[PDB]
């Protein structure tokens, strides 16, 4: 009719900002998560090094 | 944000989209109001169209 | 109706779907983050004890 197809686009105008916000969320997290992952790494390389230092 | 402003939108777009929905509802409510109306007045003549024949033809 | 119902309720299932992934991913996001930070305290103070085991 006519109201109905309105309310269909808000909600799959809601369902895309979702989705894409969802979406966007999970890369940050992805990003985040690695570079944590490698300062932690490049603070066990300065463990041994200290390791190294003090032999 | 953008999203917001979209959500805002996109909500007022719904708004006004059930409210003419809502609208021609009506509308359309009435004229099948009026067109019972047609059909009973329709019946009456029937009725009446029957009679009249039926004196005409007795 | 029979069409209406089942696919507004999709979409609202889509939309809730994708909310509440994004709330997790954002959760994890703020706790790596975090812990990325202590780990960047704990390696300047290894950075620092390093430095006085070389001198």
């Amino acid at each position: 009719m006519d109201a109905i197809k309105k309310k269909m686009q808000m909600l799959k105008l809601d369902k895309e900002n979702a989705l894409d916000r969802a979406e966007q969320a999970e890369a940050d997290k992805k990003a985040a998560e690695d570079r944590s992952k490698q300062l932690e790494d490049e603070l066990v390389s300065l463990q041994k090094k200290l390791k190294g230092t003090e032999d | 944000d953008f999203d917001d402003i979209h959500r805002k939108r996109v909500e007022k777009d719904l708004n006004e989209l059930q409210t003419l929905i809502e609208a021609h509802f009506e509308n359309r409510k009435k004229e099948e109001e009026e067109l019972i109306s047609l059909k009973d007045r329709i019946e009456k003549r029937r009725a009446e169209r029957a009679e009249q024949q039926r004196i005409r033809n007795e």
